[PDB]
């Protein structure tokens, strides 16, 4: 009975889609807040601003943080929905992204968005520090981090890896608070402003400006972190923008 | 049981002449075949450790180190010396203090599981455990903790062999499976720069790691500060696992069992072919960035456990292919995989153990292909 | 022509002199029932019955028409039976000269004889039992026919007698026998021999094939594998040269020829040589006064494949042309099986199937082409101690029963 | 070649069975006979080589956000559409057993319908939407993923057939030992863990 | 009640039947993830079996799978949305394991083997029972893998880790799939030795 | 709302396209009309099932019943048909029961073969023709302690065309019966009053059907003689309800009505010249008697015949006059009986023990050709198992031993 099969499949297909469509469209907004507060919790944590709870995070994020958009090819601010720009989606589309060459793609990121979002921290009506999203592939998965750089554009205030997939213990210590705290006070650039952040096998010399101890027995993941910064701390990453911040 | 009164011919057409070879004689031949690598393994284990200790400490500082490590002062008590003027006797004695506890633990613990399965299932004990115990003890770092040795043999004996019915009824190499268990369960004790030498506080990368970092030029014995020549790796005067170091010692033992017919020369031949082809192919392609592309065949041979695996573990009759054509295919995949893992796998400096295990899984398909093509030739009456 | 390299010649002491002499007089002879595959006997004699030369002793229930006749005239002195009343042997005490005669023909007519006529004479005399079918090494059914009859005119068994020495003495009978096989066969007769020369048949049906190499070269299974591959739908027959001489004698003289030349050899044999005896001759009497002192084992057949000549089985087997005397003293692939097996088979896999009892798998790998003698070397070299001849028959028996 | 590299990665480095551990239910069930396993792997390859490329167009032409309309993103129909597409092709595969009923309809039995839920088929399509595989890349991935699954199943069947000569404890025989075999098999597939596309 | 607990030990979806193996080997790294996955599998399996029963008599066999999967994917899709909006943190840990509930063979397997050919209420009872056995396996494997691989049970430090000051060195293989393969295999061994009725014949 | 409508339409459209493709596959990959199934060569016997996979289902629907104890599943293996044409190939589950030689002939399991095109199957003729006879009881006498002979009168002057060693089927209705109602004579009730076997009561929720061999050779026209053993609860399982049909049969008396069906059977005597040896036990005396009477009175066979019945005491023996008359009248036939525990009042002077050992020592041990004798056996499971082992140790092939396991 062809008529019977068409009636049941068509009738079920529209109606089930209706329940699914109603659930997805209706709950999307609630999901939207949940996704936003997750990023705000990280930006505050690295900034050194303790916040806890949705009410505090939203109130404090608006008070202290001013998201902005930056064009990598020029290192200059652009106007847009900084609060909503999705660099991940942009990097996947040729309209708002470019494809990297083997030489340019040091961090193994296949593509780099034409515009990437930055966050400005303002102690008062002036920006006391800038937070830059940086990502690059390690040994096992893409690792995404936020890096809070002081007004100098060279000294780093905080680091946090908010998305990574690596073996806990050997290579997964990018989440370890002690290793992240070692970055505070470090210099992103050298005397001549070339990416200089270096991950040191065996331990950095005491007082090292750009020496962060690598993950013991985890050279491959430590190499990825170095590759992450060498792309973003350079001409095709945030290099041009930080030059403007620098002076 | 019982006794009965009259016979039948079946039982009368017995074997009336048989060959001297038996399973017992096969295992003892292999057990003796690794003795030369084992005795040297200890001398090398002591020599590397003693050399590293003198490069790291001297005077009263060395005395404190010797007093705080039972391996060192036990060597002093028995007549050896930890000073750099120690002769071959003292080096072998110190290496023994590491090997024997590992071998004793592996033999007893693995033997307990063997007898337990035999006791409960009313099987007679099998002599194959002599090879698994000795080989497992010889493919681990000298510094391996005993409790990890116990766990490793248990996985190899039980999970890989006994649950399959014991000797002759499994498909995966038992000794390498225990090493694989420790490799992934406790990688820190069987990897890095701190496990291949018994000199406390010493960090030294082995040749494969050094080559992967800076090529042939990086090959340095930190204790001595001297270049590692190809001759050193062949003889085994290089850091590493106890037993694998001497490609020469392994070849001597491998020749006897190969001549005696215990080890398949088609498998060994296949391994050499697979390595040479792939290693030479990488050499030709070249790589301005990967130092491992340029490692030649003769260097691939004398580094790591290629020789030990190729001769004494890839030749495992139960886990290898049963067809002469399959034996060639089985060996080549091991040789290709070892080079592949060595060159294009960043995480692992060696790939022999993992390679054989991959090949164990596919030896049965190769045999199947050979046999199914044979059935078709027969169904065609051999074109007669 | 066809050269064999995969094989093994056992270097056992005491090879025969290859000179035919007269063996010890035999006053006892027997037929071994278990030698005939799948034979359920219908007894035609009882202990104390008097029998003639070619008189029927028993018949096969599962092979109707096949008659197993006495080798000699005399008295039936025992009928040994084993477990489940399996007929072990029918011992006949030699005593007399009575015989059953048959039709005789001139040598120039044998090639032209009618096929059914040849079958009748062979069956009545009991010489039909010389043929064995591969697959399954059974005596052929009376009504069946074969396109390929294989004559084994070579012996690569250790301590075996040289067929050329025996056939030369009976050149006329051997050629006459080949002519008879030419008329009996639907196809061709394959005379598988070594390079030396043998008397030849002028019939176009009879082709000579030379095989050279270690032991397995002289086995009919090997020759069949290279010349006429056998299967369920392609059955070949096998007959040895001494039975061919008997066939020629039967159709020339009209009498059953039971004389045989067998090598008496072994480490404990004082004068290893070729001796004239009779079919089923008592081996206890044959080797009497010819062995060194001590506890020895008499084997009907070769050391590789053969029967322990003890008790009810202490008689020359029907298909055995040698007597070997010796002093009483898992499938881990070591390259062992492949080295002694020259056939296009995967030995370490077929043997695994026989050990496991995988009847269907063993057939695919070529078990149906095999007799026990084809696996004797595999049994010899097995680090594990298996008896593949027994395993093969168990698989073959399973195939017959279920099929 | 970019295509050759993707194909090698989706077979050996990213073996859906032994590397990602997807499709284990049919893999550990129908693994007994190589012939049945080969048929299933062949059937799985066909289903994958057609499913991923079909879903690639549907997602990029219809379901991708802002594909049909600007401001309308019917991505939420991703899970239902893909499984439905996979399920549709399964019914045709079931029908096709009119030519292969002996070897596979019967050997698979209840599992022939379940090939729609192999994680490998759903998972493979999911990786094609997260990644940015072109239609040509979608075919290479689907074919490559299937081939890697067939190699393992055919390999696991080869091992199991070889083990007929084993004395496995009862209770462990069948499902219990098969789980141990796949666990041991995955160990040897870890040879590719570090490999870089 | 007896029908609900039958698929725990008598016809376990992972031990006797061969369903849901993929999810058992992936989420058993923590008992927390395993338990949420089991409740999710329980919720979907019970409802999916229930809906298929209502329309079993009215389903065409040609488009049978299409009808059924539409039901199964729809429920999981809704569950993913609920998890994203409420319990957002829990949704994030589950990654694709939420979407992969759809391919869990228990859901479609019991839907075809049992819900059709059977009544909706009892079909619902069958879906709950399989989720229990699925969770019996998920929780047993999660216990060994988390205790030895992480030294923790439900995130609670049970075994002090050397990195914290303790004595236990975690086993890295317990974090990988093969451990799950072996644990499940040994679990079946215990069940079939305590229940010889389930043993497979030679 | 807005995007929701957009999603609902694109979804429905997509799935429908899939359904359209699936239907296209149904039209081309699975065309079907109606299948014709041929039974034997008779056009009357023919099934027009539209194709649907099973054969046992299409056949049951048409009117032919083949045994299917398990009900499909390839478990009982009692459903066997010869599908000479059609049916494809033999599935491995069927091969578990069907031998290679039998499968080659065309043997197939109906519950496993899929009807997909016209096929011709060869079903036994006896299945089509089953006849119902509402008989009237003539005698229900106790032949022994726990055996009753039920004599049934065939109605209308009719007779049953059954074979020797055959059996029929009794269809009793729902009934509650008390053992106290039984008519156990005083001679045999000693054991019954001892264990209080009268206490038992049988209750049957629904009508039931069972099979019973005949103990009257075909020429005894008019009457279906039968021997029935009461199924009292088992010695190792005393705590069970009693027998259902046997209790009902014992409850019957003269004048009662009993509906049957039949004939059926394959425990027939082989048409050869070989010596026959019969080994009976308990109710096994029914098929043995029919066999012996058929071969002496109707076939008037001169073949050598022997009968060896196992009993516990002289009272248990029955049909002594008939065998004694046949043994006297015919020189080819001799019968014997052995008492496992002879009574003081028996004054037994014959064989004592189990018939396996009685037969071996008396006849088969010294027999020259035990192998050349046809053996027909019917008796207690312990007795059958013992005899078969003894015969096999004498070299008797399975083809010469035909059993009648009940
Ligand atoms: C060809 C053929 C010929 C036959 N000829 C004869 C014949 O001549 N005479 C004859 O007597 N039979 C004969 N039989 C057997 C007959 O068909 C019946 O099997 C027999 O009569 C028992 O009938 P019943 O229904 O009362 O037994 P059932 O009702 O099936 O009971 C059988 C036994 O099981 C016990 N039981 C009941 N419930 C349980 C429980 N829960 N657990 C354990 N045990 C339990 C009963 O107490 C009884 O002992 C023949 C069968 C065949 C196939
Ligand atoms: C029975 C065992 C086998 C017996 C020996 C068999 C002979 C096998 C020879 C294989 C072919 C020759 O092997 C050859 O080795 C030399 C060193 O010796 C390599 O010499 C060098 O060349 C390459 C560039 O081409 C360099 O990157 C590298 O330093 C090294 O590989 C050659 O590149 C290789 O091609
Ligand atoms: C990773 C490197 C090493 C592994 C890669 C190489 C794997 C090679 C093996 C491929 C798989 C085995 O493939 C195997 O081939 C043989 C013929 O040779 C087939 O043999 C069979 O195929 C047909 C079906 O087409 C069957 O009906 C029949 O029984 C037989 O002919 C097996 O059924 C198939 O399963
Ligand atoms: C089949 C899947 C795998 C199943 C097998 C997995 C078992 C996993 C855990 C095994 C038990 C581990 O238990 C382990 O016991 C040893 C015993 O010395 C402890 O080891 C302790 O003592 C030894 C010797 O004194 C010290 O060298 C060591 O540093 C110390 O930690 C480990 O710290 C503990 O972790
Ligand atoms: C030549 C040879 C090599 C062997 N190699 C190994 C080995 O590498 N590892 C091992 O555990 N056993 C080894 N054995 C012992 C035994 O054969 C092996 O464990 C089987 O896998 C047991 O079934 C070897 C035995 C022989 C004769
Ligand atoms: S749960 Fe069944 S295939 Fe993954
Ligand atoms: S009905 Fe039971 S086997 Fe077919
Ligand atoms: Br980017
Ligand atoms: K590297
Ligand atoms: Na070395």
């Amino acid at each position: 009975s062809i008529k019977k099969t068409l009636f049941v499949v068509i009738a079920l297909s529209l109606v089930c889609s209706i329940i699914v469509s109603a659930a997805a469209v209706g709950l999307r907004d609630k999901q939207k807040e949940n996704a936003a507060l997750d990023k705000q919790s990280k930006i505050l944590q690295v900034a050194g601003i303790e916040a806890k709870g949705s009410k505090q995070i939203v109130e404090l994020f608006n008070k202290s943080i001013e998201p902005r958009l930056v064009d990598f090819n020029t290192g200059d601010f652009v106007e847009g929905d900084a609060a909503n720009y999705d660099q991940r989606k942009a990097a996947k589309e040729a309209s708002e992204s470019i494809k990297l060459t083997a030489e340019q793609d040091k961090a193994k990121i296949q593509r780099r968005a034409n515009v990437g979002v930055v966050y400005l921290v303002k102690d008062g009506d002036k920006t006391s520090k800038v937070i830059l999203p940086v990502h690059g592939n390690g040994l096992w998965s893409m690792m995404y981090a936020f890096v809070a750089v002081e007004t100098d554009g060279n000294t780093v205030s905080g680091l946090t890896y908010y998305e990574q997939g690596e073996t806990p213990g050997l290579g997964g210590e990018v989440e370890n608070p002690a290793w992240r705290a070692q970055w505070v006070g470090k210099k992103l650039f050298d005397e001549n402003h070339k990416p200089a952040i270096k991950i040191v096998k065996g331990g950095a010399p005491q007082g090292s400006e750009h020496g962060v101890d690598g993950l013991s027995g985890a050279t491959l993941t430590s190499n990825g972190v170095q590759n992450t910064f060498d792309f973003w701390l350079g001409d095709m990453g945030f290099g041009p923008f930080l030059t403007k911040v620098r002076d | 049981a019982t006794l009965f009164y009259t016979p039948g011919l079946v039982t009368k057409r017995s074997s009336h002449v048989r060959d001297s070879v038996d399973l017992k004689r096969i295992m003892i031949m292999v057990w003796l075949a690794v003795f030369p690598a084992m005795f040297w393994g200890m001398y090398n284990a002591g020599g590397q450790a003693i050399a590293a200790l003198n490069h790291l400490y001297s005077g009263d500082q060395l005395a404190a180190i010797v007093a705080g490590n039972w391996h060192y002062w036990l060597t002093e008590m028995l007549g050896g010396t930890m000073s750099s003027d120690a002769g071959w006797g003292s080096k072998m004695l110190l290496g023994a203090t590491y090997f024997l506890p590992i071998y004793a633990t592996v033999f007893i613990v693995g033997g307990f599981w063997e007898v337990l399965f035999c006791m409960v299932r009313k099987h007679e004990v099998n002599e194959g455990f002599f090879v698994t115990s000795i080989l497992f003890a010889l493919i681990v770092p000298p510094t391996l903790p005993l409790w990890q040795a116990a766990l490793g043999i248990t996985f190899g004996v039980v999970v890989a062999k006994e649950v399959f019915g014991g000797t002759g009824r499994n498909f995966l190499n038992p000794a390498l499976a225990g090493r694989a268990f420790l490799f992934f369960a406790y990688p820190a004790q069987i990897s890095g720069d701190l496990v291949w030498t018994a000199a406390d506080g010493y960090s030294g990368a082995t040749a494969l790691s050094q080559w992967a970092q800076g090529g042939a030029g990086a090959l340095i014995n930190n204790a001595t500060g001297q270049t590692i020549t190809w001759m050193d790796a062949f003889i085994g005067n290089i850091p590493g696992s106890i037993g694998e170091v001497s490609t020469l010692a392994l070849m001597i033992g491998a020749a006897f069992i190969v001549y005696m017919g215990i080890a398949s020369w088609r498998i060994i031949g296949g391994v050499m072919i697979g390595m040479i082809l792939l290693s030479t192919l990488f050499n030709v392609i070249g790589s301005d960035t990967n130092a491992m592309f340029n490692m030649p065949w003769h260097w691939h041979l004398v580094l790591g456990g290629f020789a030990f695996g190729m001769f004494f573990m890839a030749t495992d009759p139960v886990s290898a292919s049963f067809t002469n054509s399959g034996k060639w295919a089985y060996g080549i995949l091991i040789g290709v995989m070892c080079v592949l893992i060595r060159v294009v796998n960043p995480a692992y400096p060696e790939g022999m153990m993992l390679a054989i295990l991959f090949a164990n899984l596919f030896a049965p398909l190769f045999d199947h292909v050979v046999v199914e093509r044979n059935i078709k030739r027969r169904l065609a009456r051999y074109g007669k | 022509m066809i050269t064999i390299k995969k094989g093994l010649d056992l270097p056992i002491a005491g090879t025969p002199s290859q000179v035919i002499s007269d063996g010890k007089a035999i006053k006892k002879v027997a037929l071994l029932g278990e030698e005939y595959v799948g034979m359920r006997p219908t007894m035609h004699v009882r202990v104390g019955d008097e029998v003639k030369k070619a008189q029927i002793l028993f018949e096969d229930k599962k092979n109707p028409g096949v008659k197993f006749t006495s080798p000699v005239s005399g008295k039936v002195v025992e009928i040994n039976r084993g477990a489940k009343r399996v007929l072990q042997s029918v011992v006949i005490e030699v005593a007399g000269d009575d015989q059953v005669t048959f039709d005789k023909f001139e040598a120039n007519q044998l090639a032209s004889l009618n096929r059914d006529a040849i079958k009748t004479q062979l069956v009545e005399s009991g010489l039909w039992t010389a043929f064995r079918t591969r697959p399954f090494s059974k005596v052929p059914a009376i009504d069946s026919t074969s396109e390929a009859i294989f004559v084994t005119a070579m012996d690569t068994n250790p301590l075996a007698a040289e067929p050329t020495v025996v056939i030369n003495e009976q050149s006329e009978a051997f050629v006459a026998g080949l002519d008879v096989l030419s008329a009996l066969t639907t196809g061709k007769v394959y005379v598988c021999k070594k390079g030396t020369s043998l008397p030849r048949s002028q019939q176009p049906n009879v082709e000579e094939h030379v095989f050279d190499g270690p032991h397995p070269a002289g086995l009919a299974g090997t020759h069949m594998h290279f010349l006429y591959p056998v299967s369920a739908d392609h059955v070949a027959w096998s007959i040895n040269y001494q039975d061919v001489i008997a066939v020629g004698q039967l159709f020339l003289t009209g009498e059953l020829y039971t004389q045989r030349v067998v090598s008496l050899a072994g480490p404990v044999v004082n004068k290893p040589r070729l001796v004239r005896t009779v079919m089923g001759a008592s081996l206890e009497q044959l080797v009497d006064s010819e062995i060194m002192p001590g506890e020895v084992r008499i084997i009907s057949g070769s050391v590789l494949s053969g029967t322990k000549a003890t008790g009810p089985h202490a008689y020359l087997g029907r298909y055995h042309l040698q007597v070997s005397v010796l002093r009483e003293g898992s499938m881990v692939p070591i390259g062992n099986y492949e080295k002694v097996m020259p056939l296009d088979m995967e030995p370490t896999l077929l043997l695994r199937d026989l050990c496991a009892g995988d009847s269907d798998s063993a057939v695919r790998l070529g078990a149906l082409e095999l007799d026990e003698e084809d696996l004797a070397l595999c049994t010899f070299v097995c680090p594990g101690k298996y008896e593949y001849g027994q395993l093969l028959r168990e698989c073959l028996d399973k195939i017959e029963k279920e099929g | 070649e970019h295509y050759i590299s993707l194909l090698v990665k989706s077979i050996f480095i990213e073996n859906m069975a032994l590397s990602f551990f997807l499709g284990m239910c049919t893999f550990l069930a129908v693994s007994k006979k190589v012939k049945t396993s080969f048929g299933l792997g062949i059937a799985v390859i066909v289903v994958l080589t057609i499913s991923v490329p079909v879903n690639n167009l549907v997602y990029n032409l219809v379901l991708k956000p802002d594909a049909l309309v600007e401001g309308v993103d019917l991505s939420f129909l991703n899970f239902i559409t893909f499984i439905g597409v996979i399920a549709a092709l399964v019914q045709i595969l079931e029908m096709i057993l009119d030519r292969f009923f002996p070897p596979l309809y019967n050997a698979l039995g209840i599992f022939l319908p379940l090939i729609t839920v192999n994680c490998a088929i759903f998972g493979g399509v999911s990786f094609m939407v997260q990644r940015d595989y072109s239609f040509a890349e979608s075919v290479v991935y689907g074919f490559g993923s299937g081939v890697g699954w067939m190699l393992a199943i055919v390999a696991l069947a080869g091992i199991r057939e070889k083990m007929k000569y084993s004395d496995v404890p009862p209770g462990l025989r069948g499902l219990g030992i098969t789980f141990i075999t796949a666990g041991l098999m995955a160990l040897g597939f870890m040879s590719f863990s570090g490999v870089q596309l | 009640k007896k029908s609900v607990l039958a698929p725990v030990l008598d016809n376990n979806p992972i031990a006797l039947q061969v369903l849901g193996v993929c999810s058992a080997l992936a989420v058993t790294t923590k008992l927390e993830t395993a338990f949420v996955m089991t409740l999710a599998v329980m919720f979907v399996t019970a409802l999916s079996n229930f809906f298929v029963s209502l329309i079993r008599n009215h389903i065409p066999n040609s488009v049978r799978i299409i009808v059924q999967m539409a039901i199964i994917a729809s429920l999981v899709i809704v569950v993913d949305q609920i998890l994203k909006a409420y319990l957002y943190d829990i949704s994030k840990q589950l990654s694709v394991f939420v979407g992969l509930i759809i391919t869990n063979c228990i859901v479609m397997g019991r839907a075809e083997a049992f819900a059709m050919k059977s009544e909706p209420i009892p079909s619902f009872i069958d879906g709950i029972g399989n989720g229990l056995g699925y969770g019996f396996v998920l929780m047993t494997v999660g216990f060994f893998r988390e205790l030895l691989g992480s030294g923790k049970l439900f995130g609670l430090e049970v075994l002090p880790l050397i990195s914290n000051g303790g004595w236990y060195q975690p086993n890295g293989l317990m974090l990988l799939a093969p451990s799950a393969f072996f644990l499940i295999g040994f679990m079946i061994w215990a069940i079939r030795t305590f229940k010889p009725e389930q043993v497979e014949a030679k | 709302m807005s995007t929701i409508i957009f999603g609902v339409v694109m979804f429905t459209l997509i799935i429908l396209a899939l359904v359209l493709v699936i239907l296209f596959a149904k039209s081309k990959l699975v065309p079907t009309g109606d299948i014709t199934i041929s039974i034997n060569g008779d056009p009357e016997k023919a099934i027009v099932t539209q194709p649907g996979g099973k054969l046992l289902t299409a056949l049951a629907g048409a009117g032919v019943f083949v045994s299917s104890a398990c009900g499909g599943g390839g478990s009982c293996g009692q459903c066997r048909v010869k599908i000479k044409s059609g049916g494809g190939d033999i599935l491995p589950t069927e091969l578990d029961h069907i031998s290679k030689g039998e499968a080659r002939e065309g043997e197939r399991l109906a519950c496993q073969v899929a009807v997909k095109a016209d096929m011709d199957l060869e079903l036994p003729e006896e299945i089509f023709g089953v006849k119902k006879w509402e008989c009237t009881v003539i005698s229900n006498d106790n032949k022994a302690t726990f055996i009753k002979e039920l004599k049934l009168a065939i109605p209308d002057g009719e007779s049953v065309p059954f074979r020797a060693g055959g059996y029929i089927q009794i269809e009793a209705p729902a009934h509650h019966v008390k053992y106290a109602d039984f008519d156990v004579p005083e001679k045999y009730r000693g054991d019954w009053d001892k264990f209080n076997l009268f206490r038992y009561e049988s209750k049957v929720d629904e009508p039931i059907i069972r099979a019973y061999s005949m103990a009257n050779y075909p020429e005894e026209f008019g009457i279906i003689m039968l021997n029935v053993r009461i199924a009292t609860p088992p010695p190792n399982n005393p705590n069970v309800p009693p027998g259902q049909m046997s209790s009902y049969i014992w409850s019957l008396k003269a004048g009662d009505k009993c509906t049957i069906s039949g004939p059926f059977g394959e425990f027939f005597a082989k048409d050869t010249d070989a010596e026959m040896v019969f080994i009976g036990g308990g109710a096994g005396m029914a098929p043995m008697r029919s066999h012996i009477f058929d071969q002496l009175k109707r076939l008037k066979s001169k073949r050598k015949m022997s009968y060896w019945y196992g009993a516990r005491s002289k009272r248990e023996m029955f049909y002594v006059e008939d065998f004694d008359g046949l043994a006297a009248e015919n020189d080819n036939f001799v019968w014997h009986c052995a008492l496992s525990d002879p009574q003081p009042e028996d004054n037994w002077t014959g064989y004592t023990g189990f018939i396996h050992n009685v037969l071996y020592e008396n006849y088969l041990k010294d027999h020259e050709a035990p192998e050349d004798c046809e053996y027909y056996m019917c008796g207690p499971p312990m007795m059958n198992a013992a005899v078969i082992n003894m015969l096999k140790n004498l070299g008797v092939e399975e083809e010469n031993i035909l059993l009648d396991d009940f």
